[PDB]
């Protein structure tokens, strides 16, 4: 994944946003994201500008008109895939395109960068022919500005993640914190969430890096945690009192 | 402030109108006249052009002077400095810029 | 017919609503329908939505430009087929032409679902030529909200998510297989993904399924498996022994 | 209610046309007074667009000041708070949207 | 008959324009009342379009009433019921519908 020199653009994937925070701050994670697959084709948005006049009486140099930078567009991104009406994904697309409103959708490229949109659905079409399997095809007209992929040159990539966890007795009506270290030499793009494994001994509440357990019930509860695109991951054990 | 700085992109309008006394007589003669003493004074139908910055510095200066008062300036026209008046100055409001059409009238004072 | 894989389109019905009842009710059925068959090929209409301008003066970072989604409209739906006037099915829908009410009209695809759309026939044309098979060609305009597919779909999320693995001794060069649940009482539409806890001792592949847990290190290993975005998880244990 | 909370079109005309004393006769000398001291006013001509919904909200704010009843207002153009009053604010209601033609005239007191 | 049944298509103009009384006072200063005590009317400009069979049906209800005496009608802006009186009704046949274009006209009788 070298994005310093040109790639054959294979393995280009297509995400759609799903969740509650700001979806150009960590687009990397593919946390709260829903994949859209089987894409048959795929033509990205067209950054375009209109132009203001820029020639005035005054000015010498008459003969050769001048011109200047206006307001820019982000453009429509078009994509047609394969057809299957059946799975999550196409219903929420369909969904996104009944109710209206403008959602983040990220593109990845086998480059390690993502280019993320923020746009509505203004096509939905078909195409039905024998001997060839049913595509939708799907338009998303852009609004605002987006994120490149030029604007996250820097990627420290991570690679470290570790869990000091409590991993002591839970009183009832108490909880506990897990310790999480994540300093692969400090600078840090990446994420994680944390979850419970059957959400009746003890409940794990999730929210800035701070991982907080709360004993319902009593026994040896496990808790797993998983980190950005699922590349790290961790297991902390923790054990409840009844009295 | 006395100058008038900003530039007039479109091409505009210079009206002179001269004022003159003219009697008509019966079988086609007449009998025409300066009317003034001192030549035709010419406006000119002047519309800028501006970021959404320097609009609130073009409002204080055409208010500056508001309506009365006389400012220099040379019109892309003859290059001749005379001292000219404005009255009115519409603005339009944009996203990026703002659109200004003015009557400069040109005055002796 | 699995509506959750791409169908090839050989198979694609057309049918046209000949009752008195409400069609977007159950279209599944072709009880009061009239069936449009020798279908040369079919093009259905693509749903469209107009803009709005979404500029405020009072905006900040006014460079680029944004919208919304205005009016949706279900398009033109198209298709030839071959001309046998005599015959019932061509000549309602020449009286649909005819007398131009709006009439409810359904496709059916090979995948057990179907798209009703309700419109009136705007363009009826033909084609002679010697050597092949004289054709009509019909458009028609829908008008209101169609019913697509995707409305009618189900999703299931009855809690079903488990982890079931040889949690047995493995030694070096060799495999073990894992298992997770996927019957929520039987029907599901999630994924999941699985990766281990350390990366250091055992790997883990996620091929269809089949966790192959990879003994590459001896100790004691524990895997996390996560399904969706963290709805449901477990966590797996493998010890590989020393020989 | 006190202030126009509100979002205006891009494209909104500013008036200003100040209010000064002009005496001329003829076309011979002329002399111009400042007139009154609080030469101009200003006149902005608002256009709005809302879903239907606020429709109702947004005809209630207008009709409750009545064409008395100076409200706050900070336009996009100086950003400075004035005081203007409404009088006419004409409206069209489209399948999915209104569209509302106010003129805002700063005032004093 | 009481009540308008028909609709209304395209986007109606709904003008306000309440009546006060306004004194100018000298440098920048003025009084302002509401001149009235029941609010403003306010005013439809309507216009719809019918099969040509049913637009005998509209024109008897719209000369029923002949321009004086108030009929009832929920307009599609507030969805409050309201007494209205037509008084021109304007109306233009084509080949097989016709459009009607009038002008509501708020009354509190």
């Amino acid at each position: 994944p070298n994005p310093t020199m040109p790639v054959k653009g294979a393995g280009t994937t297509l995400w759609v946003y799903k969740g509650s925070g700001d979806p150009y701050a960590n687009p990397l994670s593919d946390v709260d994201w829903s994949r859209l697959a089987k894409v048959k084709d795929l033509t990205p948005g067209e950054l375009t500008a209109e132009s203001y006049d820029d020639s005035y009486l005054d000015d010498e140099d008459a003969d050769w008109t001048a011109t200047g930078q206006g307001q820019k567009s982000a453009g429509d991104t078009s994509f047609t895939l394969a057809w299957m009406p059946g799975e999550q994904g196409q219903q929420a697309l369909l969904a996104w395109f009944n109710e209206g409103d403008t959602r983040a959708y990220k593109i990845r490229f086998p480059n390690g960068t993502v280019d993320v949109f923020r746009g509505w659905v203004s096509s939905i079409g078909k195409a039905v022919t024998a001997k060839e399997v049913i595509t939708r095809t799907v338009k998303v007209t852009n609004v605002g500005r987006p994120s490149m992929a030029e604007d996250r040159s820097t990627v420290t990539a991570a690679t470290g993640m570790t869990v000091t966890p409590a991993s002591t007795s839970v009183v009832k009506g108490q909880s506990t914190t897990l310790t999480v270290a994540f300093q692969p030499e400090g600078v840090t793009d990446k994420s994680f969430r944390a979850v419970s494994a059957d959400k009746t001994k003890a409940t794990v509440s999730v929210s800035g890096m701070t991982i907080t357990v709360n004993g319902v019930a009593a026994g040896k509860v496990n808790i797993p945690v998983v980190s950005g695109n699922g590349e790290f991951a961790a297991v902390a054990e923790i054990t409840v009192t009844a009295s | 402030m006395k100058t008038f700085r900003w530039k007039v992109k479109p091409g505009m309008d210079v009206a002179s109108v001269p004022s003159v006394r003219k009697v008509r007589f019966g079988d086609g003669y007449s009998q025409r006249a300066p009317a003034g003493l001192n030549a035709n004074l010419k406006t000119y139908s002047v519309t800028l052009s501006v970021p959404r910055e320097e609009a609130t510095v073009l409002e204080s200066f055409l208010e500056e002077h508001g309506g009365w008062k006389s400012f220099l300036w040379t019109p892309p026209y003859e290059w001749r400095q005379i001292k000219v008046t404005c009255a009115k100055w519409s603005s339009r409001v944009s996203m990026l810029r703002v659109e200004f059409s003015a009557e400069f009238e040109q005055v002796v004072n």
